RNA sequence: UUGACGAUCAUAGAGCGUUGGAACCACCUGAUCCCUUCCCGAACUCAGAAGUGAAACGACGCAUCGCCGAUGGUAGUGUGGGGUCUCCCCAUGUGAGAGUAGGUCAUCGUCAAGCU
RNA sequence: UCCUAAAGAGUAACGGAGGAGUACGAAGGUGCGCUCAGACCGGUCGGAAAUCGGUCGCAGAGUAUAAAGGCAAAAGCGCG
């Protein structure tokens, strides 16, 4: 899926997920967008479930942009292992969302076609998203 | 310096020294 | 296009948040060429009508500060990112002679029937909008009409092609660049 | 010889020709660093002493044999090996060398070898290589060995490459 | 594969701040290679350790081209 | 130019070490016509004594020889003693201490002014 | 009209354009003689102007790049208390960064030297 | 040596990343000189790239040895 080609390091801290989103909250390319109103983190297989939902409800044209990109590796110790022997291996990759961030953009369609298309992509994402327009 | 070794006694030799060694004291172009 | 204001002699973080929940107001400033910057309260119920309007961004608005009247153009909107609503306004006095700078909407007026669309299986992809302006404040550009009905499947449109009327310059040609505007391409 | 041919004849000749305003814009010829040798089979280093005594004898000065900075172009030198020659010729004995070329070096080439495939660079300099024999001011043509060739890189005091063309056009570069 | 092995934390810093009084051997800055340059009356020892030579008050002033940090001691 | 900034690049070492030591500096400046000399106080911005060829009572038309510069270092050794100056340093200012520079600085040691 | 040495380090920079000689300065002539080149009077040095302001250097103009940069708002945060408590909110003290209006073709000091 | 380490020092984990158990009689002292990589165009058999010439550079090179902090009085390079 979406992940970097080569990385300067292999593992990374956890950190926190604070603040709002002041850059990333403005629609730039499309004319409609699905911005996110609750904080969370998306695990890069949800993105391909939500992408392949929008691309078959259009069928005709339109252009799709994917604004967010996962770059944060997240580990997971295997089962039946006591704690404290190192750090587990990287299983998947995560992007970090915070309220206001725009997830998908669309243009070249009707608004009422697109409004019922982001309904399909929102049922695959674990966040409370909304519908916004270009100003 | 003095390390440069001279042929300039013969670089300052005869210029129009016939067409017998230089093969031309009449033209510069070979044709 | 008309608004009316008040003075706002209370500055901070604490006094600025109590405006938004208690009274429903919105802070603002008026800063211009001739005078000092002056702060101002407006309502969130009024600016909502102006921001809903189409060409109101590139247009002159008369402001009633007290009974004080001034022709005011708007160049900023700080906006709440999470919920989405207007936060402080930051607009500008208009002098009769100092050049000006604002942003102008585009329309792409005639693209129903394009030769790239009707002859070849066509698409029209608007890359840019909100192109700037550098005018004289006396005569305003509300918008700019662009016509992509004409020539081709497979041509892009630059900034040099579309024309700014009555002697108005474009800042992007004042710098050494020329941005592409719209494309016509084949669908997937 | 050609120095005072230059000073009296050519130096006023070019001034109105390029419609120059004073003396000091009229271009000069500065130096001949010229070249010599690329590094053919100098892993063993003993061919340099032949190539030194070649250009030592036909110029009058001494080679300053060049080492390598960081080499990749065909080979791994382990840089710091003798690879070059680089003999620079200057004013009082640069006009004296220039009269060997194109006056009595034209019969030692056969097949016109002037400006016949070259052009300049953008700043007004001329560079040219040879492989055939040139005129020798002392008789040195049967030195029997592997003849390594060399270049005649020239630097002017011009501004553009057109003024390099009229520079010593009186010295009749073949075109 | 396994990685502990840190070092033991040399205690670098800056002693003797903006308005102190000094002597003749005070040290004023350990250093790690010229965060601060030798100003008017200071020493710059072997491993770029600054030190005083005369008595007075530390300054910590920025001067000159390159904008380098000059620790000088002012007889005040 | 090409020449001028390189001798400025050569002069900034010794001129900056004479600053740190707080020494009365004797500076010099050579030209292709004639030769200057100045004594600058211990701040770099105050000139105490200064002797030149271009004074209106020394211009012989033949300045800029080695024999011309011997008289320049002669007259500067005595205006500093009239200013009460000894214990000086000699900044050669990027000039190689060989010819007209060195011959002037021998005239200073003869004059009683001592380095 | 200049020349040296500083003060201050871009609001002092870069780019473009214009302009200055016989006082200064620079290029310039020749290296015989000092002296120099891992080769070369290029650089270094010496005896020296003619010749020239072309180049270089200084001055004078342009905000085109650069560089400084408000006010207002916003982020964060010390103490006290809250709440739906992996995050925020209230009282109170504090308050950027980014961006906007706009600015900038520097300002001085010491001598010799040009009304001076 | 860096990070965890909370803008003074210090500070743990079978917490994340790397290195040493030496070299040098000049690779030390001192005086005198001198600037990088790269880009590009011209140039004999190299040739994407050797040497040479040139413009543009504005440390993107270098530093005996890991990384961090530095370096135009260059702490980088050459000669007596």
């Amino acid at each position: 899926m979406l992940q970097p080609k080569r990385t300067k390091f292999r593992k990374q801290m956890t950190g926190h997920n604070r603040g709002l989103a002041h850059r990333g909250s403005k629609v730039s390319f499309g004319e409609y967008a699905l911005k996110a109103t609750s904080r969370g983190r998306l695990t890069a297989r949800q993105i391909e479930s939500a992408r392949r939902a929008l691309t078959r409800h259009v069928k005709r044209g339109g252009k799709i942009w994917i604004r967010v990109f996962p770059d944060k590796p997240v580990t997971k110790k295997p089962l039946e292992v006591r704690m404290g022997k190192g750090k587990g291996g990287v299983e998947y990759w995560v992007a970090q969302i915070q309220p206001g961030k725009v997830l998908y953009e669309i243009e070249g369609v009707s608004e009422e076609l697109a409004r019922e298309a982001f309904a399909l992509a929102a049922a695959k994402l674990p966040l409370a998203t909304s519908f916004v327009k270009r100003t | 310096k003095a390390d440069i070794h001279p042929t300039y006694e013969a670089i300052e030799a005869t210029c129009s020294c016939g067409n017998v060694i230089k093969t031309r004291s009449t033209l510069c172009k070979p044709i | 296009f008309i608004v009316n204001a008040q003075v706002r002699s209370d500055l901070g973080k604490g006094a600025s948040r109590r405006l938004r929940r208690n009274a429903g107001l919105v802070p603002a400033v008026v800063y211009g060429g001739d005078k000092e910057p002056q702060s101002v309260t407006l309502e969130l119920r009024e600016i909502a009508k102006l921001l809903e309007n189409e060409a109101a961004f590139s247009h002159v608005i008369a402001l009633n500060v007290g009974g004080v009247k001034e022709t005011v153009l708007i160049k900023a909107l700080q906006r709440h990112p999470a919920k989405g609503f207007v936060m402080h306004a930051d607009f500008l006095r208009v002098v009769a002679d100092h050049k000006l700078t604002a942003h102008v909407p585009l329309h792409f007026i005639n693209e129903e029937v394009a030769v790239g669309v009707k002859q070849a299986g066509g698409e029209i992809s608007h890359t840019i909008s909100e192109v700037e302006v550098s005018c004289l404040p006396k005569d305003l550009p509300e918008f700019i009409e662009v016509d992509m009905a004409k020539v081709e499947l497979g041509q892009i449109v630059h900034l040099s092609d579309l024309k700014a009327p009555k002697g108005v310059e474009l800042v992007q040609l004042a710098h050494g660049n020329d941005l592409a505007v719209a494309n016509i391409h084949a669908s997937r | 010889r050609l120095k005072e041919l230059y000073r009296k004849e050519i130096a006023p000749k070019l001034k109105e020709e390029l419609q120059l305003a004073n003396v000091m814009e009229v271009p000069r010829v500065t130096k001949i660093t010229l070249n010599m040798g690329l590094g053919e089979a100098v892993g063993d280093k003993k061919i340099i002493e032949n190539a030194v005594a070649d250009l030592e004898k036909i110029t009058g000065q001494k080679p300053v044999v060049t080492y390598a900075r960081k080499s990749i172009a065909g080979f791994k030198i382990r840089e710091g090996w003798p690879i070059g020659v680089k003999v620079t010729l200057r004013s009082d004995r640069m006009y004296e060398f220039l009269d060997r070329l194109l006056s009595i070096s034209l019969p030692r080439v056969r097949d016109f070898r002037g400006l016949n495939a070259k052009s300049f660079d953008g700043r007004g300099n001329y560079s040219m290589g040879v492989k055939e024999q040139i005129i020798f001011p002392e008789i040195d043509y049967d030195k029997i060995d592997a003849l390594r060739g060399l270049d005649i890189t020239l630097t002017t005091t011009a501004r553009t490459d057109d003024e390099g063309r009229a520079l010593l056009r009186a010295f009749k570069f073949p075109f | 594969t396994r990685n502990g092995r840190d070092s033991e934390s040399k205690r670098l810093g800056v002693k003797l701040f903006g308005g102190q009084a000094v002597k003749a051997g005070n040290i004023l800055v350990r250093l790690r290679g010229t965060k601060f340059h030798a100003g008017y009356g200071v020493g710059l020892g072997k491993d770029h350790t600054l030190f005083a030579k005369v008595d007075g008050v530390v300054k910590f002033e920025t001067k000159g081209a390159f904008g380098r940090k000059y620790v000088s001691i002012v007889a005040a | 130019s090409v020449k001028k900034e390189t001798r400025l690049r050569r002069a900034r070492k010794a001129r900056l070490k004479m600053r740190e030591l707080e020494t009365v500096r004797l500076c010099v400046y050579r030209s292709s016509q004639h030769i200057y000399a100045q004594v600058i106080a211990a701040d770099g911005g105050k000139v105490l004594a200064s002797a030149s060829t271009l004074d209106k009572d020394l211009r012989e038309g033949a300045t800029g020889n080695i024999d011309a510069a011997k008289k320049v270092g002669q007259l500067v050794a005595e205006r500093a003693k009239a200013a009460g100056v000894t214990q000086v340093a000699f900044d050669r200012s990027g000039f190689k201490y060989h010819g007209r520079v060195k011959a002037l600085a021998d005239a200073a040691r003869e004059g009683g002014l001592e380095f």
